[PDB]
């Protein structure tokens, strides 16, 4: 009947995207940033983005070479495959830092202080 | 002629507002009447459950 | 936190990337664009999720790209494709509506876009009509999707206003007696545009229908309609092209039989083999493979589309679906007589396959050559394979 | 009372009209080393009044080739629509007052089409298809203007709006980029020095040419209320009066552009300055 | 120059004048000096009790 | 029987579902251009457009408002694309058809 | 527009309220806050000042009867009004967002939007398609 | 997609909660078999939406009214 | 509340003006006053904000593309069989049928309906677009550059 007097200044917190889940392992971060997500990456990732780096750099001098502008074709390719690479690593590092994956090697990392 | 498109469109226009209001005006009544009809036989229904149901 | 969806913020920014891509390539005159096409089926892989339908559109749109050489066209199949793959995911006639009006957009551009030469104006006239028709059709998608929304107060799909939706998901798959729009497409536009048409939104809608989707009522008379109907009308046309058009609403026929009784099992065996049979028809050079076609699509038994039928069949019986049984097989019966007719065009008949002169030496031998074997994958198939 | 309100505000904006008219001659003449108008009425002050009254008892021309309905709609349309964006201006109460005041702008094009469809010449419709594209061309700079002007607009209970008494007093210093292009945006929408190359009104006479002549007069006032709204802290007659003078003087001093010369500078200079001016102060508002 | 002068202060003198009368109306109509106001959703709602208990004062009154 | 808001509601809905049909009928039966009928489309559009906004108010919703949002964005990229095609098609078809643009006659 | 139930008058009884309501002068600050009612009396009087322009000359004016008094005396526009009708659209878009305080993901979300819209746009002008030769 | 258009839900969001609810703690095997039994709940949410029953009460008692005055028209 | 509801089953009256007519123009400002007409009306519901975005999109920018390729394509043949050839009386059974005694409504078993006006927050709409429907906005975005990209391959060259 009288509604609720609005709060303008405060915005929801939601993602459009939701998980539907309760994580099934120990939470380090619940909400990671991007430095977070990189400097708990593991070398694997870092592996699978090289190797996309380099197959896109040469499929990209392959396919640039027919209409002889192989060098900037490669050069796009690679970072078109690379940063799909990235963003895979980094989302595979944060839902380990949330909890949603298994971190028995982030646990015993990224708490100095919560070590034990 | 303009004088006479005008005064086609003003008829049209009072003709529409007066007369389709009576067109509402007789479909919601035929909705209230079947509706009271729905509500007398449910209260039947009801009376006759009640009377052989205990 | 939207680390759930960093494969939607791929997508766009590879499409941001390739937009500008494409730009600085063709400021430097280049006439032919196969580094764009392979970023493009790149981008393709790297937005489609784990499942088997998803990755059978991806692999399905990475091979029909190569029928495809300008820019813009390119582009256009690439947002197609995001419809095409979210309508799968669609659990509301919200974004069902704007999946599909977005495929229906993209598909009327490319048929004004890619034809050429004398048959330039009748592509533009068919593709006039069929986004006339489609306007309709979508209004009569909003308007029964605002009273579902004003009886119910949700977004749930339930009530007598499905039976309105369903028929709008019938129009899309091109069922008698709503066919003429595709059967006018048929006839003027393009062979790779045709190729397109055939094969992925039949998918991605029969994998919406299979995967969100109920109704209490029934698609007989549409079956009825579209079986005797295709049957009819491929048995009377003296043109190809309407001889394809007609064939393709008896096998949309045979589909809606297998959506009926049940069972999607003989759907997507059926339509898996339907889309191969079509990825080696649009691509043909040498016409005696033409008549390979013939003996798959006529359900001849050593050959694929024999079994894609007789799953259908057999599911059909086992829950006693006789009527409409009766009328596939009668339709079968007369669906012989045509694709004969085409085995006596193109089998019986001296060859002729020109040379190349420009380059490019017979293009599509490999996909052509590949799909003609689908004599070996009936061994596959007989057993318990695609539940 | 609303009835009362109205007609107590057509009576200045007609009489401002006649005036601004007057002042527009007159401020002309004197930067050209002469005078204007002197000998009609003392000051030459009846001169707007002779001249409203000559067409008055002027000949309508009814062509009997064209199509006699549009032809008398269209410049009932445009002084009708400047009317009531008058009233918007100072009878409103709404939070979204300038998309209100952007969305009768918007509608204003039609008398210009109207002109051009009706009247049976070869060049008026030549003509008003130019002036169409030069205004639909600005418009879209004035839109992104009014979506640089809202990040900063918010009313005491703390919800943003384009209500026009919640808006500061103070000129904004901060936005003086867009308020140039605002300015020369209002310049190409009155189809004033330099985008004046489209004319649409060749074949009017009598009082429908001087009921175009009140609505686009009437506009340009809106226009600098809107401005002077928008970017020098509130709507005044010292404003009005200053920002017309300017319109004037710009008039006076400069040559008019080519067609393809303001399309290429409205969409590929106003366009994006606006547009990137709207990224910056979102990014500076959060 | 000396001619352009009184346009120029005679559009002023309309504008205020103008002004001032149109001010003097509405303030009649409205009775408060903030009738121009945004108001949102819990501001109208405020307006419209306050009319209606206004008026059921009103009907009070002449019942004494 | 029925209050004024009642009368108000159904005078809506009756007046929204003689709009739908006459957009999708009327420039059909009446025979006229692909114009028309692109316009006739922009009116079964406004109908869906008008009972969306109607339930939204109806259930205090913000459903029927992303709805109608959407529906004048699809609705007027389908237009813009169909009257470019009709000028196409127009530019192509005059010099034997001279009526090219009513394939209702 | 006048309140036809107790609950819309605020449970107030009696028949005052009704012939109060009924009759009751427009005012901003009682029951017609944000009304949009006098942009359509303006339009009422303004059409009537306009047509008592057009009639008028129609009177008191001379008039002579001749037959050459009444006598007359590119795709670009297609770029223009479709480029227009699309960026309208884009604007209208972004018209929300201004009138919110908005968030963090929110500014990225609306600068994704913006990105996706300055991408088509860089596209059309390499293309040569905003210089307006023809 | 339950999210308010003035509030922070819609007026019937509850009420679709408790039917959604009573849909999740079954154990039926079939969303019809499902359905038989939270009836209940979805009646009150069809009233929370349309007040039909409400609406028909006042029908039979203005019914009544226009009965107790044609065929009553009694004077003291 | 006569005013309200003439204004309301006006829209209905101009719907059928515009195929009604033979004159293009005509039926465009049968379109025009329609589309004026239903933003008037859908501030009745308390909608301020999406009545101004009905007129700024149809009326503003889609009536005037109508109007030019209109103005630029119909030379008048009214007389030519436009008069001389009627219309379809299958199609006005059709529209009596399913539009005036409306045998198929949107209500179904209803027949009467409470109307109700709104409160609409431009807060909650700004909320709900870039937080809650994010993906449905760039979906609109895609269409918008599919639409952008088609019209410039396809127009006439
Ligand atoms: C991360 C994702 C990486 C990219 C993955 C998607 C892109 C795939 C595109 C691709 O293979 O480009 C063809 C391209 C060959 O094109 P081309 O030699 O320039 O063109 C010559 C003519 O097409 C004429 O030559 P052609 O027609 O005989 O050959 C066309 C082409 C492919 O031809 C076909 O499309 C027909 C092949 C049918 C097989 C389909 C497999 C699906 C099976 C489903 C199983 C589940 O040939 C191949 O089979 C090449 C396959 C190479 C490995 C593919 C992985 O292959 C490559 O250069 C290698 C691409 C592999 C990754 C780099
Ligand atoms: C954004 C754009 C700008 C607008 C916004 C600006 C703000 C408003 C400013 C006001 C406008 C200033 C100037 C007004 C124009 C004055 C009239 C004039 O010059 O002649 C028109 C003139 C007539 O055409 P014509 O040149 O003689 O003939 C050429 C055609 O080929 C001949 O075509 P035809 O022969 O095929 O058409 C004949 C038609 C001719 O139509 C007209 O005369 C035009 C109609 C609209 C003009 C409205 C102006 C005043 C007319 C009287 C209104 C009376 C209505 C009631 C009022 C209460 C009075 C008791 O008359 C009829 O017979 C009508 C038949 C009715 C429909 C039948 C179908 C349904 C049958 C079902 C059963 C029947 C029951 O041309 C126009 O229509 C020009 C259109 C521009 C008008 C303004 C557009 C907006 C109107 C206001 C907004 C709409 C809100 C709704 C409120 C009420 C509705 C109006
Ligand atoms: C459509 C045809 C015209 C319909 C005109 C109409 O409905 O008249 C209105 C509106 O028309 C007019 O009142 C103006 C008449 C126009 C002609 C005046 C010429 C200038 C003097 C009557 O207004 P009232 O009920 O007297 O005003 C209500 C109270 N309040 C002042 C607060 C708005
Ligand atoms: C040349 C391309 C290279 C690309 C790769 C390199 C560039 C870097 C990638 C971009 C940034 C990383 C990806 C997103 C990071 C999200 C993680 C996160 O939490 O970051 C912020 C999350 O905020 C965002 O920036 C969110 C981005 C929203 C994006 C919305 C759109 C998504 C895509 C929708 C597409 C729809 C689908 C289309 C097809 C249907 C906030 O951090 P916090 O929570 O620690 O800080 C708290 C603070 O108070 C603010 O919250
Ligand atoms: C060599 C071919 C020539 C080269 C050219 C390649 C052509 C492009 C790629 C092929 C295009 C056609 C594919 C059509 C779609 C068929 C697959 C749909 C998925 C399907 O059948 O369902 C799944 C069975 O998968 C299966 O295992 C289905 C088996 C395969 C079906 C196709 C039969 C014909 C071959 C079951 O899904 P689930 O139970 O896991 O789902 C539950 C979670 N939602
Ligand atoms: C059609 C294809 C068959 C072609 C020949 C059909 C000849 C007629 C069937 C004669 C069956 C003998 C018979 O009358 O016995 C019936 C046994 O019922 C039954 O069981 C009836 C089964 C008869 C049809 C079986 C043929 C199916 C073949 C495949 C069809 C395609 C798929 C299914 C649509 C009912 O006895 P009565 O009523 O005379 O007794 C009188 C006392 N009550
Ligand atoms: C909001 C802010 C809006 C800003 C709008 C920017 C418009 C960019 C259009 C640039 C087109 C002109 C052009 O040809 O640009 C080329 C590349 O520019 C680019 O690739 C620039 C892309 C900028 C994306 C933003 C220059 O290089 P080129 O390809 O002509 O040079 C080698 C051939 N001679
Ligand atoms: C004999 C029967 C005649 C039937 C005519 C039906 C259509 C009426 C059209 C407008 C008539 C004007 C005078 C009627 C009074 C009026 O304004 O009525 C209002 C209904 O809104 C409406 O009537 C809305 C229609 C408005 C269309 C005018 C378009 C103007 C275009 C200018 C551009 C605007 C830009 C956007 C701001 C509400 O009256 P009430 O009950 O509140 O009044 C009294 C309490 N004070
Ligand atoms: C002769 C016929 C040969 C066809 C080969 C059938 C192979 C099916 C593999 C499916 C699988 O392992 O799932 C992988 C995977 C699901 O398992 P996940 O890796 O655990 O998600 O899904 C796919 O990638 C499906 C691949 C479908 C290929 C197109 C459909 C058939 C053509
Ligand atoms: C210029 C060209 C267009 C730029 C905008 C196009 C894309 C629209 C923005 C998408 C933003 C996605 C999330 C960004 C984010 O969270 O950044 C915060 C984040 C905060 O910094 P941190 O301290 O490293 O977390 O910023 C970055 O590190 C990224 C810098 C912004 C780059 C945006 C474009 C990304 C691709 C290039
Ligand atoms: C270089 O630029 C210019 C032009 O080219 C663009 C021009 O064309 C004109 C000439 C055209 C004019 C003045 C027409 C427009 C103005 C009009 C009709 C004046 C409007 C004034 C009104 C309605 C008030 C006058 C009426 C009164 C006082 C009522 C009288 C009643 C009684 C006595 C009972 C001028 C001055 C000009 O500078």
């Amino acid at each position: 009947t009288w509604p609720e007097p609005p709060n303008y200044y405060e915005a929801p917190k939601h993602g459009f995207k939701v998980t539907l889940e309760n994580p099934t392992f120990p939470i380090i971060n619940p909400d990671p940033n991007i430095t977070d997500a990189v400097t708990n990456m593991r070398s694997e990732n870092w592996g699978v983005v090289a190797g996309l780096a380099g197959l896109g750099y040469v499929a990209g001098y392959y396919f640039g070479a027919k209409v002889h502008w192989a060098k900037p074709t490669a050069l796009f390719t690679s970072i078109f495959l690379g940063k799909s690479g990235l963003l895979w690593g980094m989302s595979d590092s944060a839902h380990r830092l949330m909890g949603f994956k298994e971190n028995s090697k982030e646990v015993a990392a990224n708490l100095p202080h919560v070590m034990q | 002629g303009l004088i006479r498109n005008i005064a086609t469109f003003a008829t049209a226009v009072v003709g529409w507002s007066v007369g389709i209001p009576f067109v509402v005006q007789a479909r919601m009544n035929g909705y209230v009447e079947r509706n009271l009809a729905t509500y007398d036989a449910a209260q039947r229904q009801k009376a006759e459950e009640a009377a052989i149901g205990g | 936190a939207a680390a759930a969806a960093m494969i939607e913020l791929d997508l766009c920014f590879g499409l941001l990337l390739l937009i500008l891509f494409g730009l600085l390539s063709l400021r430097n005159g280049h006439v032919s664009l196969a580094h764009i096409r392979f970023i493009c089926q790149c981008w393709l892989v790297m937005i489609t999720p784990l499942e088997v339908q998803d990755f059978a559109l991806c692999i399905l749109t990475v091979v029909l790209l190569q029928s495809f050489h300008s820019f813009e066209a390119l582009l256009f199949l690439l947002l197609a494709y995001i419809g095409q793959l979210y309508m799968m995911h669609s659990c509301n006639l919200v974004s069902f509506y704007v999946c599909l009006e977005a495929q229906t957009l993209c598909v009327v551009v490319l048929c004004g876009l890619l034809a050429r030469g004398a048959s330039t104006s009748f592509s533009v006239e068919a593709a006039l009509k069929f986004l006339l028709l489609s306007a309709m059709v979508s209004g009569m998608a909003l308007f029964w999707f605002s009273a579902m929304y004003q009886r119910t107060g949700s977004l749930d799909m339930v009530g007598q206003e499905t039976f309105w939706i369903l028929l709008v998901m019938l129009f899309k798959l091109g069922v008698a007696p709503m066919h003429m729009w595709s059967v006018d497409l048929y006839g003027s536009i393009p062979k790779s545009l045709l190729l397109y048409l055939s094969t992925a939104p039949k998918l991605s809608l029969f994998t919406f229908w299979a995967s969100s989707w109920h109704h209490d009522f029934s698609v007989g008379v549409f079956i009825l309609f579209s079986m005797f109907i295709g049957s009819i009308g491929a048995y009377g046309q003296p043109a190809l092209r309407s001889l394809f058009a007609y064939s393709t609403i008896n096998e949309i026929g045979l589909l809606l039989l297998a959506v009926e009784t049940a069972g999607f099992h003989t759907l997507y065996q059926h339509l898996g083999i339907y889309i191969i049979t079509q990825l080696l028809l649009w691509n043909l050079t040498d016409k005696r493979l033409f008549a390979l076609c013939a003996v798959s699509l006529a359900g001849l038994p050593p050959f694929a589309g024999f079994f894609g039928k007789a799953w259908i069949f057999w599911h059909a019986m086992s829950v006693q679906a006789f009527s409409l049984l009766a009328a596939a097989l009668f339709c079968t019966l007369l669906s012989l007589v045509y694709y004969l007719r085409v085995i006596r065009l193109f089998w019986t008949a001296p060859v002729h396959t020109a040379a190349s002169f420009t380059g490019a030496p017979n293009q599509t031998t490999l996909t052509s050559a590949c799909a003609v074997a689908l004599a070996f994958a009936p061994v596959m198939l007989v057993k318990p394979f695609v539940i | 009372m609303i009835v009362a309100s109205i007609l107590i505000l057509i009576v200045p904006v007609l009489l401002s009209v006649a005036m601004f008219t007057l002042a527009e001659r007159t401020v002309m003449a004197s930067m050209q080393r002469r005078f204007g108008p002197q000998v009609s009425g003392i000051s030459g002050l009846l001169q707007p009044f002779w001249d409203g009254l000559k067409l008055g008892v002027k000949e309508p021309v009814l062509p009997d080739s064209s199509s006699a309905g549009a032809f008398a709609a269209s410049p009932m349309i445009s002084f009708v629509l400047s009317q009531v964006a008058w009233v918007g201006i100072c009878i409103s109460d709404a939070s979204f007052q300038g998309l209100v005041i952007m969305a009768i702008s918007s509608l204003a094009v039609y008398g210009v089409m109207l002109a051009g469809w009706a009247s049976n010449s070869k060049y008026a419709f030549l003509g008003c298809l130019r002036s169409v594209a030069l205004m639909v061309s600005y418009e879209l700079s004035l839109g992104a203007a009014l979506l640089s002007i809202g990040l900063f607009v918010t009313d005491g209970t703390g919800m943003k709006c384009l209500n026009f008494a919640e808006m500061p007093t103070t000129p904004q210093y901060a936005m003086l980029p867009l308020c140039l292009i605002f300015l020369v945006c209002i310049l190409a929408e009155t189809k004033r020095d330099p985008f004046d190359l489209p004319g649409y009104n060749v074949e009017y006479s009598s009082l429908g040419f001087a009921l175009f002549f009140i609505a686009e007069y009437a506009n340009m006032a809106v226009m600098s209320a809107i401005a002077s709204i928008y970017f020098l802290g509130g709507f005044s007659a010292l404003k009005i009066t200053a920002l017309f003078f300017a319109f004037v003087w710009t008039r006076g001093t400069l040559p008019r552009y080519r067609y393809d010369q303001f399309m290429r500078l409205g969409w590929k200079a106003f366009l994006p300055l606006t547009l990137a001016f709207f990224a910056l102060h979102a990014s500076v508002a959060i | 120059g000396w001619n352009a002068l009184p346009s120029l202060v005679i559009i002023t003198g309309i504008w205020t004048a103008g002004l001032f009368a149109l001010d003097k109306v509405q303030m009649f109509r409205e009775n408060k000096p903030a009738w121009a106001n945004n108001k949102d959703g819990w501001q109208k709602a405020l307006y419209r009790r306050d009319w209606y208990l206004q008026r059921e004062e009103e009907t009070l009154a002449m019942a004494k | 029987y029925y209050t004024e808001g009642e009368i108000f509601g159904t005078t809506f809905m009756y007046t929204t579902n003689m709009m739908f049909w006459a957009g999708i009928v009327g420039a059909v039966a009446f025979r006229r251009n692909l114009i028309i009928l692109l316009l006739s489309a922009e009116t079964v559009m406004l109908a869906c457009n008008m009972n969306f906004l109607f339930t939204a108010a109806y259930l205090n919703d913000i459903t029927g408002a992303i709805m109608s949002i959407t529906i004048t964005t699809i609705a007027a990229c389908e237009t813009a694309i169909g009257l470019a095609l009709c000028v196409a098609y127009f530019h192509m078809r005059s010099a034997t058809d001279v009526e090219a643009l009513n394939m209702l006659k | 527009y006048n309140a036809w139930s107790p609950a819309q008058r605020y449970f107030v009884e009696g028949d005052h309220v009704v012939t109060a309501e009924a009759s009751r002068t427009f005012q901003f600050t009682g029951l017609d806050s944000g009304s949009f009612y006098p942009y359509v009396i303006a339009t009422v009087i303004a059409t009537a000042i306009s047509t008592v322009f057009i009639v008028a000359p129609l009177v008191i004016a001379p008039s002579r009867v001749d037959l050459d008094k009444s006598s007359a005396y590119s795709v670009s526009f297609y770029l223009v009004s479709i480029m227009y009708l699309l960026f309208d659209i884009e604007i209208a878009y972004l018209f929300p967002y201004a009138m919110t305080h908005a968030s963090l993901p929110m500014y990225w979300t609306m600068n994704l939007f913006l990105a996706i819209l300055v991408a088509g746009f860089a596209y059309e002008w390499g293309m040569g398609a905003l210089e307006w030769r023809e | 997609a339950g999210m308010g258009l003035s509030t922070g839900t819609a007026r019937c969001y509850d009420w679709y909660m408790d039917y959604l609810k009573c849909m999740d703690e079954r154990k039926e095997p079939m969303i019809a078999l499902r359905r038989e039994h939270c009836l209940e709940w979805l009646e009150d949410y069809n009233e929370c939406l349309h007040r039909e029953k409400e609406r028909t009460r006042r029908q039979v008692i203005e019914r009544e009214r226009r009965a107790q005055l044609a065929g009553g028209s009694k004077p003291a | 509340m006569f005013f309200e509801n003439s204004a309301i089953l006006l829209c209905a009256l101009l719907s059928i003006a515009v195929g009604y007519t033979k004159s293009p123009f005509m039926s465009l400002m049968y379109s025009v006053m329609l589309f004026i007409n239903s933003s008037f009306v859908l501030m009745m519901l308390g909608f301020e904000f999406l009545a101004l975005v009905n007129l700024l999109v149809y009326v503003g920018a889609l009536a005037v593309l109508f109007l030019f390729v209109i103005m630029l394509l119909e030379i008048p043949a009214t007389e030519l069989r436009a008069y001389s050839r009627g219309w379809s009386t299958l199609g006005i059974f059709v529209f009596i049928i399913n539009g005036v005694f409306q045998i198929t409504p949107s209500m179904g078993p209803r027949g009467i309906i409470t109307g109700l006006p709104g409160a609409e927050s431009i807060t909650n709409l700004g909320h709900a677009l870039y937080l809650y429907f994010a993906d449905l906005l760039i979906l609109n975005s895609l269409v918008l550059t599919v639409a952008l990209f088609g019209r410039f391959a396809i127009a006439p060259v």
